[PDB]
RNA sequence: ACAGCUGGUUCCAAUCGAAACAUGUCGAAGCAUGACCUCCGCCGAGGUAGUCUGUGAGGUAGAGCGACCGAUUGGUCCUGUCAAACUCCAAACUUACAGACGCCGUUUGACGCGGGGAUUCCGGUGCGCGGGGUAAGCCUGUGUACCAGGAGGGGAACAACCCAGAGAUAGGUUAAGGUCCCCAAGUGUGGAUUAAGUGUAAUCCUCUGAAGGUGG
RNA sequence: UGAGGCGCCCAAAAUGAUCGGGACUCAAAUCCACCACCGAGACCUGUCCGUACCACUCAUACUGGUAAUCGAGUAGAUUGG
RNA sequence: GUUUGACUGGGGCGGUACGCGCUCGAAAAGAUAUCGAGCGCGCCCUAUGGCUAUCUCAGCCGGGGACCCGGCGAAGAGUGCAAGAGCAAAAGAUAGCUUGACAGUGUUCUUCCCAACGAGGAACGCUGACGCGAAAGCGUGGUCUAGCGAACCAAUUAGCCUGCUUGAUGCGGGCAAUUGAUGACAGAAAAGCUACCCUAGGGAUAACAGAGUCGUCACUCGCAAGAGCACAUAUCGACCGAGUGGCUUGCUACCUCGAUGUCGGUUCCCUCCAUCCUGCCCGUGCAGAAGCGGGCAAGGGUGAGGUUGUUCGCCUAUUA
RNA sequence: UUAGGCGGCCACAGCGGUGGGGUUGCCUCCCGUACCCAUCCCGAACACGGAAGAUAAGCCCACCAGCGUUCCGGGGAGUACUGGAGUGCGCGAGCCUCUGGGAAACCCGGUUCGCCGCCACC
């Protein structure tokens, strides 16, 4: 499982990537989004790969970015470990993490918006011009240079 | 005319003549010199002459560069020195001109070129340990009359 | 192109590959494709009639009938929806 | 190009294959009594006539084959598209 | 063979023995074939239909099987095409088998020939084939009268074996009217 | 008088939102029919902008030609070169259909169908691929995003380069870009090079700097 | 003797020179890394408005609910004032 | 009284990219432009059409550029004509026979990708009648993509409908289709001048000038063959290669057509340096005098006259 | 399939080569022209009639790789080229980095001297 940022607006990046994003339910920049590593999924990942940031995040993190960010799939109510244990097929936020790292489920499935709203990151991030490899913030992460980057945007 | 008008591969590849006609004679005289009777392989030296950017050369610049490379050769070992040089390659670019404004401008014939990719070997000399040295003066006035920077490569000869 | 004839630019798409090249086994060419099938539309360069126009080779249309011994196919070309009538020679039954 | 005088083909009229006599179609004489006939001197008077006033067209560099097929049983004729042919000469 | 761009027949093309043009008109009828073949010695008649990897030979009759029904006689003849043709035309008809239409292969249409015969047989079995009657030997050659009186001009037995001096298209007969008949054991 | 030509045509707001292209035209400063925009009605469960997989289509890049074809070296098999109108080979990629996932639709009725109303048929720029031309802020294609009709932030200024798509108002944190002063933030840290004020200039009509040379 | 980095020569134009300017030389240059900051209407967040849809309703009157998946616009189409 | 067309790196001239077909341009589905590259069609053929039977071609080798025999030979032959493509017990060849190059009426695709549009074309059916073949089957012309033409009118083919109260006769009107042309080829019947001009507009489009470009022009640099009696480099300097300028010319159509007045000259002011003189230098094929070449350098100077509107230039006497 | 017929795929099947196989069986070569039929001349072929001989052809079985072809390993090569992204480099033609794909020639070693279907048959 990888959790998916924009990092890139959509005025000029083509069509079928910014179609693709949507997809992938994220209508904005910073807007997360959790997807199961399958075949199909992996081709979108791939196409959208220069005005993105992802890689798997650790289980506390998400465990951050979900008591921090997850909404339900309407209304404002806060989500927490009560309304996770009122609301879905596990007993607190960790439960859900540990099923989400394991595509056992979606956020969909438990009543929660597929998308996570973050802010923007505290500090900044290292720039939209370039890859990771090269000290930029686009394309795949590390499980530790996507932490980095969730925590600083909880 | 000036090799600013043609030394960059800026066009299609314009070669087939069954589709040209009127294509001006190459000025090259010779594309082996030295002792052509033998191989490159009796001898323990090999210098190349190596293009480092990708350019057309046309038959006027191949001409006037083999041939102050070669009269060199002619002028330190002999008209008939041991030693042998090959110009490998051959213009087969056909060249255009268009000398009425910008209607109906596709152009008469005016030359040939030869396509060369930066990395090449332009010339190849073969000569003795004695005679390396004069083979590398003679690429030095060669690359003089071509477009690009070049390097004088050695190829077989340890003696250093 | 130059002119627009049916023929225009098709020198690739109609031309043999040098082995294929002589009479076609009729095997083929006696094929029978049942109402709904998948096909998929090649012209045969050695085979002369029966073929539909050129721009169609490629497609994958749906027999919806037949006529006299060809075959009426169903396909979309673009956006418009077209029926092709073309003999089995020129048809390979889909997956 | 050669066309034979007689052959067999089909006649649309005994509607069967019979022979046939092919001839050049002659026109025919006009009588002066037509109604496009009686329009030009109704509408032709001082002046311009429009349509009137109009004089005979050009020529094709080539016309079709204009010719009657004549059954020999039934002596009745029939007419077909015809093709363009520079020259038409019946052999026989 | 020669290189890259060689083109090689297809096998039963190398081999000369399948006309593929003739095939193809074949096959264009929808029906089955009544294949017709002949060796020097034997005669075999095949009804075959289309399949997705090969034809399918739904019945057959060869000129040897003859014997199993009472025939002494040579089996590289007109009588014995013939009634190979019936028999085979029978088991056709056994099978389902309702209509064919004739496949000579690479022999000639040449008028009362065995492969005609063959196909008169297979007629007279109940089997609707398209052809021509002017184009098949009269009923008496087909009998086998022909050698009949060949070995009038006797002086030497036709025959070597001795299945008789003056040959019996009689015999022809007997086979014929076993065959037609019904207890018979296709 | 007529004009297909120039000018002008007066109040507020809310929803959607182009075309600068195709066919025909005594047509190219105009029209009509399409494409595309919009409105109304009908229909009633699927749809397909993305990806993966399967079944097919293709000969461009590259490569090569003792594989055709036609070019193109020398020596007494070898040795030297090529192709927009060559191909024994051969991608990336584009594309037909289907399944799966995704997204969407069944009170927001999608897809499709019928009808009313148009505007439009001088386009431009960047990027990729081009063809012509010495070249051009050139001419002419093609795909795409942008300007046109796109604010706000940056780029000295600056239609289309960067960030960014924007109801009002407010607090906060970032983006591009920047932190010696002009001007908000470093006269930041570890280290190396440069002595020319090189340089302090992403892109560019706009920022030059070449072949050649250098015991700096 | 080979290779790499920065620089030097090559290097001429018309009203007043220029990296925007000042001006900068173990830098305020260049390259390799790193640290901390500034900086939009973007993103997050409070309230309100419009619009679409939903519940209730005779209502398009109130009231309540939903919008991560609503909010820029020339020609033009539609509608309330 | 009118017409005298359109396209076009402004227009005219030239040309036709004004109706069609092929290869390439075209970027591996489809579509795709320029006065883009190569080149064709406006017919021809009664067989050079159709079927059947028999058969296998270029070319080369061996035996007696004509003939005969044998071997090799997937296709280089032939197939009317461009090109690309198709074809070998054939789509080619030979022989024989035949007239389907047939009548009626459709489906579909194309024309016109997508996406509406006529004529024309093609593939594929049904019905009728035929040809050849044993039969399956083949034949809706020529293996495939060019070889084409509306309405009105006329002539023609076969049958039928109809013409003003009514009957007969004459002569008309009509249903279906064939042929006759509009090549400006989705169709007007059609020549020029205007400096005597006029109007509407256009920087949608040219002339001067600006701007971009820099082939051209000017100037420079690299290499240095060659000669300079010997001697590359005192001096002259081919070939080829690399640049700078924006004085010449060309190109483009970006600005300006509700006007930015032209060439030359004159007068008056500022500037540039690639320097003609003057200052200071280096070299010399530098004795001197003087030449020749080179360097720094833009302070100052660079004048008067003959032809010609001339710029430029040719010419004269002076001049540092 | 101890030798046959009709095929599908259409060289992995081609080219070339070696070895083996047939008394009433099979396929052939083979023998022979009264008939059906046949040769612009030839019973050569086509067609018909038939068994004295033969396994020399063909054919079938076993096999060989030199040429041609198919596929595979290792090398070439993650090279050439390339879809997406970049305030990365270069005076510039152009190049580079990240991400997703990915050849061809050729060399070397294997594979390949057909596979499969239906029917009939000591
Ligand atoms: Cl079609
Ligand atoms: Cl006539
Ligand atoms: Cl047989
Ligand atoms: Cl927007
Ligand atoms: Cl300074
Ligand atoms: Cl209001
Ligand atoms: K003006
Ligand atoms: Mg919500
Ligand atoms: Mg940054
Ligand atoms: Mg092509
Ligand atoms: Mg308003
Ligand atoms: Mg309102
Ligand atoms: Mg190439
Ligand atoms: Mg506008
Ligand atoms: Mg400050
Ligand atoms: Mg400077
Ligand atoms: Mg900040
Ligand atoms: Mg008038
Ligand atoms: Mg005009
Ligand atoms: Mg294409
Ligand atoms: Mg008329
Ligand atoms: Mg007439
Ligand atoms: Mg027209
Ligand atoms: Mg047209
Ligand atoms: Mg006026
Ligand atoms: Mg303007
Ligand atoms: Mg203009
Ligand atoms: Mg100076
Ligand atoms: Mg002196
Ligand atoms: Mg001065
Ligand atoms: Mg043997
Ligand atoms: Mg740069
Ligand atoms: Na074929
Ligand atoms: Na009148
Ligand atoms: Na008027
Ligand atoms: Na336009
Ligand atoms: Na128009
Ligand atoms: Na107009
Ligand atoms: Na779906
Ligand atoms: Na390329
Ligand atoms: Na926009
Ligand atoms: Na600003
Ligand atoms: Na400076
Ligand atoms: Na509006
Ligand atoms: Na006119
Ligand atoms: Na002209
Ligand atoms: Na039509
Ligand atoms: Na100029
Ligand atoms: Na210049
Ligand atoms: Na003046
Ligand atoms: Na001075
Ligand atoms: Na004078
Ligand atoms: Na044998
Ligand atoms: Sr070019
Ligand atoms: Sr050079
Ligand atoms: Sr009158
Ligand atoms: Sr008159
Ligand atoms: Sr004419
Ligand atoms: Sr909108
Ligand atoms: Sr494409
Ligand atoms: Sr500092
Ligand atoms: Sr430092
Ligand atoms: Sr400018
Ligand atoms: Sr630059
Ligand atoms: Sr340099
Ligand atoms: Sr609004
Ligand atoms: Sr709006
Ligand atoms: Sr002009
Ligand atoms: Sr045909
Ligand atoms: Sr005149
Ligand atoms: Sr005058
Ligand atoms: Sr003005
Ligand atoms: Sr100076
Ligand atoms: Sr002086
Ligand atoms: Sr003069
Ligand atoms: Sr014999
Ligand atoms: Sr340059
Ligand atoms: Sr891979």
């Amino acid at each position: 499982m990888h959790a998916l940022v924009q990092l890139r607006g959509e005025v000029n990046m083509h069509t079928d990537i910014q179609d693709t994003l949507e997809m992938l339910n994220i209508h904005h920049v910073n807007h997360c989004t959790l997807v199961p590593e399958t075949d199909a999924y992996r081709g979108m990942v791939a196409k959208v790969n220069d005005f993105v940031a992802f890689g798997e995040p650790s289980q506390e993190t998400l465990e951050t970015v979900l008591a921090t960010r997850a909404e339900p799939l309407e209304g404002d109510a806060d989500v927490d470990d009560e309304w996770v244990a009122e609301h879905t097929d596990y007993d607190d936020i960790s439960g859900l993490a540990f099923a989400l790292l394991s595509e056992e489920t979606t956020l969909r499935e438990q009543g929660l918006s597929p998308t996570l709203r973050l802010h923007p990151p505290r500090g900044g991030h290292d720039g939209v011009k370039h890859p990771v490899k090269e000290g930029g913030q686009l394309g795949k992460h590390d499980t530790e240079g996507i932490d980095d980057l969730l925590e600083a945007m909880r | 005319k000036p090799a600013s008008m043609y030394r960059d591969i800026d066009k299609p590849a314009y070669t087939r003549r069954e589709y040209i006609t009127g294509i001006p004679g190459s000025k090259i005289a010779q594309h082996k010199m030295g002792r052509k009777q033998k191989d490159a392989d009796d001898y323990p030296v090999q210098i190349s002459l190596i293009v480092e950017e990708t350019v057309q050369l046309r038959h006027g610049s191949l001409e006037a560069s083999r041939l102050s490379a070669n009269r060199h050769l002619i002028k330190e070992l002999g008209e008939e020195g041991d030693y042998k040089m090959t110009l490998r390659k051959f213009p087969h670019q056909v060249l255009r001109e268009n000398k009425d404004g910008m209607r109906a401008a596709f152009g008469k014939i005016v030359g040939t070129a030869a396509r060369v990719q930066a990395g090449e070997q332009l010339f190849t000399a073969y000569c003795n340990v004695e005679d390396a040295e004069h083979v590398k003066e003679a690429f030095r006035r060669a690359y003089n009359k071509i477009t690009p920077s070049c390097r004088i490569d050695s190829s077989p000869a340890g003696n250093a | 192109p130059s002119s627009n004839g049916p023929l225009e630019g098709t020198r690739g798409k109609l031309k043999n590959k040098p082995r294929d090249r002589g009479t076609s086994p009729p095997q083929r060419a006696v094929e029978e494709f049942d109402d709904g099938e998948k096909v998929h539309l090649k012209i045969d360069p050695s085979v002369p009639n029966g073929r539909f126009h050129p721009r169609f080779d490629g497609q994958t249309g749906t027999v919806e009938g037949k006529q006299g011994d060809a075959y009426k196919v169903d396909i979309v070309d673009g956006g418009k929806e077209k029926t092709i009538i073309v003999t089995a020679a020129h048809l390979r039954r889909q997956e | 190009m050669q066309m034979p005088r007689r052959f067999n083909t089909y006649c649309p009229h005994c509607n069967e294959h019979q022979e046939h006599e092919v001839e050049k179609v002659r026109s025919g004489r006009q009588t002066g009594m037509k109604w496009i006939d009686r329009q030009r001197e109704r509408n032709s008077g001082i002046g311009n006539d429009g349509k009137f006033s109009k004089v005979p067209g050009g020529d094709k560099p080539t016309k079709k084959t204009d010719l009657k097929y004549r059954c020999g049983e039934c002596g009745k004729a029939h007419l077909r598209e015809g093709w363009r042919a520079g020259r038409l000469e019946f052999q026989e | 063979a020669t290189g890259p761009r060689y083109k090689v027949p297809m096998r039963r093309r190398r081999e000369a023995r399948t006309d593929y043009h003739q095939r193809l008109r074949l096959l264009k009828s929808g029906k089955p074939r009544l294949v017709a073949r002949k060796s020097n010695k034997h005669v075999r008649a095949q009804l075959v239909t289309l399949g997705p990897n090969g034809d399918d030979t739904l019945a057959s009759a060869h000129s040897s099987d003859l014997a199993e029904y009472g025939w002494e006689a040579p089996t590289g003849n007109m009588p014995s095409a013939y009634l190979t043709g019936l028999l085979a035309g029978l088991r056709a008809q056994e099978a389902g088998v309702e209509e064919a239409v004739l496949d000579i292969g690479l022999n000639s249409p040449t008028p009362g020939s065995k492969v005609f015969a063959i196909q008169e047989g297979a007629i007279d079995a109940g089997l609707d084939i398209p052809h021509n009657d002017d184009v098949l030997a009269d009923w008496q050659r087909t009998r086998g009268a022909h050698i009949a009186e060949y070995d009038e001009q006797l002086e030497e037995p036709l025959y070597s074996g001795d299945f008789d001096a003056a040959d019996l298209p009689e015999h022809f007969d007997e086979l014929r009217e076993t065959l037609l008949d019904g207890d018979i054991e296709l």
